[PDB]
């Protein structure tokens, strides 16, 4: 059992809505694929540049620590009880989805700690933290895009699945049901007119005879 | 002549409704799905048409007419709200622009204050032509002020919070009746333009 | 008067609009998933299942008055906030919710 | 939405000493634990890096960006490969005293498949 | 009187099926997709109903049978299996949980064991309500133990592999003759409750 | 010949392609957003509203010819660059740019 009358008008709006949503999901999947490709290249370029920039500051800090003549990392690790450079979470709508972004904020609460008091030997420890403090901003700003790239790569699979499923499951049920409903409604509508015309022709033929 | 029609031939596109809709000159929409949300009569802007608007615009515009400019923007805002509502549920929303959200928010208030009505009261079912033209002109001026303020740089929540009591007074000004003044126009509609200009100027900055 | 309240059709119109919003939210959320549904669509979808499994579920010989059905409809109708409903007046809606 | 401002660092004592000198993380008093893991070549256990990475990734929801070296993440690549959430985000970087390789990126492997 | 109906052109909207289904009080379902799997006639709750099932389950469930609880839970799981299969086909299996997969496997096992009538070694024999009550109680106990075992921590492949010979022994139970030690309870279905309790206890720890 | 120009089909093809690209960019602009749209989709979206409200819009007693519609199509197509139109000749495109 199924409804025969008033079904094509209800199925036509769902067929047109699925026909527009398939093209909209295809365009959004194409733009998300292009942004995923550009973020895929920029993540590798920023990963290599952040890798070399981190390796240069690590080599300079290791050369300053080896040139000092003491374990500055032990007193520097115990002397650290607060951070200076932080990040703020915010939602950025790019390509029709919410992406993760990081905004660097500089607060004057975490200054240089009094942990270098060897006279002339504290200058290399001050210059190493002065170079690493400016060196960490390129690594944080270059590493901030991974949360948006992981979100776009996560959304690209759902858009690619919905773009195929919405185009695959949409048209055939409403097309076959609308064609069968119109095909049954055509003969069901013509049968009453044919029976009425045959009844009128039989009534006129019976009335004409004696 | 106001005659109601209903299909009985087994379809919405029968020859009785097609001949009655083709022979008629005025269009008044009515949906059963839109009437279930307490919005009877839910008229359709795409199927609505009027041929005597040009002839009636000479005398009605000769007296005090402003219905055409807010009516075309109201029909375009209703069509854009229907297209955004169908595209949002069809494609799936993961973000929303302030221009389409302002038109959908103005279309929801226009559909609530205009589409929402009853046939047993006079406070929320009776409104004059000057009060309805002033309310539609205030809603079209608020939609044009929100669209002009959104183009200069602003958020949707900052625009709605910048409006504030203007949309609540314009939406809450449909339950009263004419009992003040010496004419159909009231003083509450004229004072809403000065607060709407300051709210539109403060909502932009 | 004296056998039913005046706010019967006001809760019935908001219940029918919440049921149509729950059916449209279930039909729109059935195809794509949990992306096209809003905050009111999930409350109308849960209110359609709770109202369909609470008010429709009853015995064959049980009876109840109009005040018990209006109190059960008012208790089952408290699943959506008052800032997203427009099929009732604020005076009758503020007194009984 | 802002729900974290802590920065995690997983590297050696030189990179953690320079990053702690410039400032990327600290020790929060609400948890009573540090926000960085000091690693040593052939001195620290492999289970401590997976326990600190699992405790920083799953036992804490206040970290925004957690850095991890590819050399220290190579021994814990099985546990690090199971995490795909961006809260906190994981960024694979080259460790000091080793060469950079793009195949050691866990996000690049899943991001490369079905691009 | 049990009379089956068929369409005149392939559609069920004919007056014979509509008049016979409307005038009758009990309906028997039939799935075209389930008939391709050698499970014809396969229908649980979606294409069939019975008004006398309450009085039949109350009269036959008085002394010997306990069919109403497992028939109600099996009808609810069979009704939820269509929404779980439609949600798994439309959206995918990532949004679904382990309870929908366990209910989908229990609906496929109960549908394959109950709807299936053609064997692979010989024709199926007679089976009373007491013989099907042990299979429905074993499927309800396996679905309840599988759903309750996943709450305390357990893999789906470990429980599905922990079932093992219960599905193969439950499939070959209809091929054997009845009265193999008892008329209301059988000795083959008693081992599935202890094996499901041992697999549920071993799957938890 | 003698009452209509030869570039009416070439300007109508680029106007129809710009109208279809503006119709697709208008619906794709709401789903994509104001910060994720293409560069040509914004000029095509503005050319769809300008061509719709300049070429399609006309008075009830406003007469027009083929030269006025060809000049209006060239004036509406002048917002697009020379590298975005390839359905016209370079002499007629550079002469009536």
């Amino acid at each position: 059992v199924f409804p025969t009358r008033m079904t094509l008008g209800l199925m036509k709006t769902k067929l047109k809505g699925a026909n527009q949503g398939y093209s909209l999901l295809k365009r959004k999947s194409e733009a998300l694929t292009k942004r995923f490709r550009d973020i895929t290249k920029r993540i590798d370029d920023a990963k290599q540049k952040m890798g070399r920039v981190m390796q240069t500051a690590a080599f300079s800090l290791a050369e300053v620590s080896y040139a000092t003549g003491e374990n500055i990392g032990y007193q520097v690790q115990e002397s650290v009880s607060t951070a200076r450079f932080k990040v703020r979470a915010r939602q950025e709508n790019v390509s029709g989805v919410y992406l993760s972004q990081f905004e660097s904020y500089i607060d004057p609460e975490i200054n240089d700690f009094r942990l270098t008091g060897l006279g002339r030997g504290g200058q290399q420890v001050q210059r190493a933290k002065e170079i690493y403090s400016r060196a960490v901003e390129t690594l944080v700003e270059l590493a901030s895009l991974q949360t948006a790239f992981i979100i776009l790569d996560e959304v690209i699979k759902v858009t690619n699945r919905r773009v195929n499923a919405i185009e695959h499951v949409i048209i055939p049920r409403t097309e076959n049901t609308i064609a069968y409903i119109n095909s049954e409604l055509d003969e069901l509508d013509r049968e009453e007119f044919y029976r009425l015309k045959k009844v009128q022709e039989k009534k006129q033929n019976e009335t004409a005879k004696l | 002549i106001v005659a109601a029609v209903s299909p009985a031939g087994g379809d919405f596109s029968d020859p009785v409704t097609t001949a009655t809709l083709g022979i008629t000159q005025v269009f008044w929409g009515l949906d059963k799905k839109l009437a279930q949300r307490k919005h009877f009569p839910s008229i359709n802007t795409s199927v609505s048409y009027s041929k005597y608007t040009n002839v009636l615009n000479k005398f009605y515009d000769s007296n005090y007419p402003e219905f055409p400019v807010l009516r075309d923007r109201m029909k375009e805002i209703l069509s854009n709200a229907e297209e955004l509502e169908q595209v949002v549920q069809l494609v799936g929303k993961s973000a929303l622009s302030d221009s389409d959200k302002i038109t959908l928010d103005v279309a929801t208030l226009i559909k609530e204050d205009f589409l929402q009505q009853n046939g047993y009261s006079t406070y929320d079912a009776f409104c004059p032509i000057w009060k309805t033209f002033d309310m539609m002109r205030a809603f079209i001026s608020y939609h044009d002020e929100a669209q002009k303020a959104v183009a200069n740089g602003a958020n949707w929540s900052k625009l709605a919070d910048s409006t504030g009591d203007v949309k609540h007074a314009v939406s809450s000004s449909k339950f009263f009746e004419p009992s003040r003044g010496e004419k159909e126009v009231h003083g509450e509609f004229e004072k809403l333009l000065s607060t709407m200009q300051e709210r539109f100027a403060e909502s932009t900055d | 008067e004296g056998m039913t309240r005046k706010d019967h059709g006001d809760v019935s119109n908001q219940l029918y609009a919440k049921y149509a919003i729950g059916k449209d939210a279930a039909a729109m959320k059935a195809v794509v998933g949990e992306e096209a549904l809003s905050i009111e669509d999930k409350l109308s979808l849960e209110f359609l299942e709770k109202f369909e499994k609470t008010f429709i579920t009853q015995g064959a010989y049980e009876d109840r008055t109009v005040f018990e059905s209006l109190d059960q409809a008012w208790s089952l109708l408290r699943i959506y906030p008052k800032e997203m409903l427009n099929r009732i007046s604020p005076k009758i809606l503020d007194e009984f919710y | 939405a802002e729900k974290r401002t802590l920065i995690a660092v997983i590297a050696d004592e030189d990179t953690t000493t320079g990053l702690l000198l410039a400032g990327i993380g600290q020790i929060t008093p609400e948890t009573q634990e540090k926000n960085f893991f000091v690693y040593q070549e052939g001195k620290t256990t492999k289970e401590e890096i997976t326990d600190k990475f699992n405790h920083f990734t799953e036992e804490r929801d206040d970290i925004a960006i957690l850095l991890i070296n590819q050399h220290i993440a190579e021994n814990i690549r099985a546990r690090v490969d199971s995490f795909t959430n961006a809260f906190p985000a994981i960024l694979e970087i080259p460790s000091k005293d080793h060469p950079y390789d793009p195949e050691k990126d866990s996000v690049l492997k899943r991001v490369r498949k079905l691009f």
